[PDB]
């Protein structure tokens, strides 16, 4: 309704539309990767044994 | 038996119960006995701030009690002294500048009537009206108010609640009874009238209107009227609480005195017009007057009793021929003929004859004919007995047409007061029973009805206020109240043994005791404090904290049912579950289903509009 | 008119916005992760159950400790459990009984909640445990609240808008406006540099802390977002909508990548979190249970079926060993 909310509508899709994206080629293996490098550290992925589970006892 | 006031915590649901009603002012508490009594004993002893101001009030009060200019001329100046004087030279004189002259100027007039401080009244409720109210409120003081008016409205009399002794009256709908009241020893007496006797007579109409008639009089404590201060009713009789009268009536001692000088005549008429001007002013008349409706009371006394055929006149004045025979006026035996109060001082000079000729005015020849006693209503020559004084009064109390009755000019009772027949009385003095009264007393079947029949007395059942708080501040309020304060103060210096409360810091909007129902096969009630919150009803033990509770959006119907006919709320839960509370008085009911009620509207079209609360699919 | 080419400008710009993420679309994450092994079947099994709330649970956040575990309850209190032994180190009542959010600050000395009673309250744990800030400006309840530090807090409220709140002097510094619907959710960025907010507009939205402006706007939800949580790697995060399904989403890549759904599941998620490898997802369910996704698949990998109403929260703790269940029976659950 307002001319002033109209033109802050634009200049924030302006901020959202000149960014810098990557190819979701890339962005899908950065995370792929991570999960690999801390899988090891995930108690819920690895099983730790019970003396180092604080809720098992 | 005696009168057990329910503990603090009752604050605070009657508190929100009177505070909904606008009865939490000033004006309705202080106008009131015991509300008076308790916020006097708030000022005067735990306030001083309103000391002197109460003090100021209750020395006015008494200076209204003085009888002769002379006690007054010698108190005007001890109140101007104290309470004026001595504030004006401190600069502490809280009024105006009208009320401070009003006074002295009738001061050095030496005209000291007794409504001399009237200004100061209005003034000293203005002072009080404000602050020192709301202190009042904030006080442990107003607490026991609450715990006061509780049990006023919680009132629930039976027989039980009555000793009945002999019996002191007959009539043709039922008996009177001397009774003592169990709760504070008042003596009383007790007017039982038979439902079934009243059918048969179709006497259905009259018996309603005569309580309602003593409601519009009981109020302002006449001393010349047998006023009511409760009506109850059984399954198969009605009972008035009335001013217990136990002289016996004026057409008995009648008949065993024989007829009265007219200076013994003049005392029962001055007494007798008292009452009439306190029915007269609350628009009731009498219309029944004559000796047999006069009680005396143990010292000679006198009170004008049964107001069954007495009715208002406020809005619409009565046309119907109703009294007795011989004591009615011309206006009222014709029928179609409305009239006001001239025929109770129409009766009260046929009443007046009889008690100097022992005969009505109008019965001739000891004739036992209704037709020709009615007949002479329609000269009426007086004796040559009659002094000059008393045959004025009667001849203006007489006279055929209202324009000319004594009483019916325009005055009202002011008109018989200064009839030359009572020159001689100071008529404070009779109101305050100072003269010797002349006597002094010395010591059917075949019928049913049910249901349809029990509806019409459904309103039956009152309590005056007034009449119960005079009533409880003559006798146990002093009592109860000391034996209460050391009770509760035992609790509390002995909960320091034990240990804060748990609806301070919050948002809690009421709390209080109540019975929740267990299995109801074991007349299994758990007594627990509940806590109303906005969103959920907690309860708990004592010691323990809340452990359980229940949700405003589980509670889908708030419902009222009975259980051994006793009022009980049912709570209906979405889950098919039920939960039935009962509490310790009607108000408590009464409060807990409205607030419960409003939680769990509010809190349901809350929890709608939010998104994570709201229930989904 | 001018109003005109403003709206047709901003349709021109939301065109420009779908193209570029368009042609980022030359893979899927589905297809980049069809070699790595799946995570098998996870079966956690429940180690603590934690009794003390007397109506439903709305929220619960860890302590840093991994040990402690602040709850809101519809009972109007707020227990601090430790989850090791499940005493109750602390039990709050709070001043109004519309609570909505808990949190647990970082250093372990603060707790903060809110609701419907439209203020963000702290209580200093630190001897009694008393209100030390009300922070007021809030037009609309409370939905979430985390802390930065000690001193600064951001919170999301049914106004449509997050703010960023000093402490000491109570001020509201800075405030997100952007969203058009009840903001339901935030989620703090691993480096406190930004965080993201789920709301009824079927949209989230990427912050900047320190600008106080809206980076990048996330569609791609039919419903309300009732949760959302970061990536640990802070690149990516997680989002749960009344839609039924989940959706994980790319910063880099501007855009969604996975959606956790299946036919067998209608009822809305209610929360979310991720392991500490950001391997496996959690989801709070309003079906009762508890499901664990397979982030990087999209496979179903495990259920966690304990509670006997709505869960409306859970939580994994920073060292991954155990995730937190809070319902509407009023119970919180330990499962490792
Ligand atoms: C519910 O309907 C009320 C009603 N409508 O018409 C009627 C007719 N009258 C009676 O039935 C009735 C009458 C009496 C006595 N008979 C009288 O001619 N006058 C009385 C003063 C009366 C009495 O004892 N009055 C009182 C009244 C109060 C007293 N306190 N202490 C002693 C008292 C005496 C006695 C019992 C009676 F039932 N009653």
């Amino acid at each position: 309704a307002s001319i002033a909310q109209a033109r802050k509508l634009v200049e924030q899709l302006k901020m959202e539309a000149n960014i810098d994206r990557i190819k979701v080629s890339k962005a899908a293996a950065d995370l792929m990767a991570y999960c690999e490098a801390h899988a090891k550290e995930d108690p819920l992925l690895t099983p730790v044994p019970a003396s180092e589970n604080p809720f098992r006892e | 038996k005696k009168i057990l006031l329910p503990e603090p915590s009752i604050r605070s649901v009657m508190q929100k119960y009177l505070e909904d009603r606008g009865e939490v002012t000033f004006e309705k508490i202080f106008s009131q006995k015991l509300g008076y009594l308790l916020f006097r004993d708030f000022c005067l002893n735990h306030l001083e701030e309103a000391r002197p101001l109460v003090e100021f009030y209750e020395e006015i009060k008494k200076y209204e009690k003085l009888e002769t200019e002379e006690e007054r001329v010698a108190r005007s100046r001890e109140i101007f002294d104290s309470y004026i004087m001595k504030e004006l030279l401190a600069c502490s004189h809280p009024f105006s500048k009208s009320a401070t002259e009003h006074v002295q100027g009738h001061l050095g007039k030496k005209q000291v009537p007794p409504d001399l401080f009237q200004p100061y009244i209005e003034e000293i409720c203005q002072n009080l009206r404000g602050d020192v109210f709301q202190k009042f409120i904030e006080s442990d003081k107003f607490t026991r108010f609450c715990q006061w008016k509780n049990v006023e409205l919680n009132i629930h009399l039976t027989m039980n609640d009555f000793s009945v002794h002999r019996i002191i009256g007959r009539g043709g709908f039922g008996e009177v009874y001397g009774c003592r009241k169990a709760d504070t020893g008042k003596m009383y007496a007790m007017k039982c009238l038979d439902k079934k006797r009243i059918k048969m007579k179709q006497g259905e109409t009259l018996a309603l209107n005569e309580r309602i008639m003593l409601s519009l009089v009981s109020t302002g404590d006449c001393p010349f009227i047998v006023c009511m201060s409760y009506a109850f009713h059984t399954p198969d009789k009605l009972s008035f609480i009335l001013d217990l009268m136990n002289g016996g009536d004026l057409h008995y001692h009648l008949s065993q005195h024989g007829v009265f000088s007219e200076a013994d005549m003049r005392f029962y008429a001055a007494e007798i017009i008292l009452g009439l001007e306190h029915m007269h002013n609350r628009f009731v008349v009498y219309r029944d007057l004559k000796p047999a409706n006069i009680l005396l009371d143990e010292h000679g006394h006198v009170r004008i009793s049964d107001l069954g055929l007495a009715c208002d006149f406020s809005k619409k004045k009565p046309h119907a021929s109703v009294g007795t025979h011989g004591y009615m006026a011309p206006e009222v035996l014709q029928k179609g003929v409305a009239y006001d109060s001239s025929a109770d001082w129409f009766s009260l000079g046929c009443m007046l004859f009889k008690l100097l000729r022992g005969h009505s005015p109008f019965r001739q020849h000891k004739t036992k004919d209704k037709h020709e006693i009615d007949r002479m209503t329609l000269a009426v020559e007086l004796p040559d007995s009659f002094s000059p004084e008393l045959r004025s009064l009667l001849e203006g109390l007489l006279q055929r047409d209202v324009n000319r009755r004594l009483g019916c000019l325009g005055r009202g009772a002011q008109e018989v007061k200064e009839s030359p027949f009572f020159r001689s009385l100071d008529w404070q003095m009779v109101f305050l029973q100072k003269y010797p009264p002349p006597l002094i007393p010395p010591r059917t079947k075949g019928i049913k009805l049910l249901d349809s029949d029990q509806e019409l007395y459904r309103n039956f059942p009152l309590t005056i206020s007034e009449r119960w708080q005079q009533e409880v501040a003559e006798t146990v309020f002093d009592t109860i109240n000391a034996e209460t304060d050391r009770l509760e103060a035992r609790k509390k210096a002995k909960n320091k043994q034990l240990g804060e409360d748990y609806a301070l810091g919050k948002d809690c909007i009421m709390h209080g005791y109540m019975s929740k129902m267990g299995n109801p096969f074991l007349t299994q009630w758990q007594r627990r404090y509940f806590y109303l919150f906005p969103n959920r009803l907690e309860w708990r033990g004592e010691g323990e904290a809340p452990q359980s509770l229940l949700t405003m959006e589980e509670i889908q119907s708030v419902e009222e049912t009975q259980i051994k006919e006793r009022k009980c709320l049912l709570l209906k839960i979405r889950g098919g579950k039920q939960f039935i509370l009962q509490c310790d008085s009607d108000p408590e009911l009464v409060q807990w289903k409205k607030e419960l009620r409003d939680a769990y509207r509010e809190a349901q079209q809350l929890v709608q509009r939010v998104p994570k609360m709201k229930n989904k699919p | 008119s001018e109003l005109d080419q403003l709206r047709q400008e901003a349709e021109q710009l939301k065109n420009q916005i779908r193209d570029a993420r368009k042609a980022c679309a030359d893979a899927t994450l589905s297809q980049i992760t069809n070699n790595i092994d799946p995570v098998g079947r996870i079966q956690m099994r429940t180690r603590r159950t934690l009794r003390g709330h007397l109506a439903k649970i709305y929220a619960m956040h860890w302590g840093t400790d991994s040990r402690l575990l602040v709850s809101a309850s519809q009972d109007g209190k707020l227990i601090i459990w430790d989850s090791y032994t499940t005493n109750k180190v602390h039990a709050i009542p709070l001043r109004s009984s519309w609570v909505m959010t808990c949190a647990y600050a970082p250093s372990g000395n603060y707790v903060a909640c809110g609701g419907l009673d439209n203020i963000c309250s702290i209580y200093n744990l630190k001897g009694n445990v008393r209100v030390s800030r009300e922070l007021a400006g809030h037009t609309g309840y409370l939905s979430c609240c985390r802390f930065l530090d000690d001193n600064q807090i951001v919170t999301s409220s049914g106004d449509t808008t997050c703010a960023l709140w000093d402490i000491e002097t109570g001020q509201q510094t800075t405030t997100f406006t952007g969203h058009t619907g009840d903001v339901m959710s935030l989620s703090l960025a691993p480096d406190t540099r930004l965080f993201v907010s789920g709301a009824c507009d079927a949209s989230a939205k990427l912050w900047d802390v320190r600008e106080g402006m809206c980076r990048q706007t996330f569609t791609g939800h039919e419903s309300d977002i009732n949760a959302i949580c970061f990536f640990p790697n802070g690149n990516a995060f997680a989002t749960g909508s009344d839609d039924a399904t989940c959706r994980l989403f790319d910063l880099r890549a501007d855009q969604e990548l996975m959606t956790y759904s299946h036919d067998n599941i209608i009822c809305g998620i209610t929360s979310v979190s991720f392991s500490k490898s950001g391997r496996l997802l959690l989801a709070g369910y309003d079906d009762f249970n508890c499901n664990v996704w397979d982030a990087l698949k999209a496979d179903r990998a495990g259920v966690l079926a304990g509670h006997d109403n709505r869960v409306s929260c859970l939580g994994v703790t920073d060292d991954g060993m155990a995730v937190a269940t809070g319902s509407w029976d009023s119970f919180l659950k330990i499962w490792n």
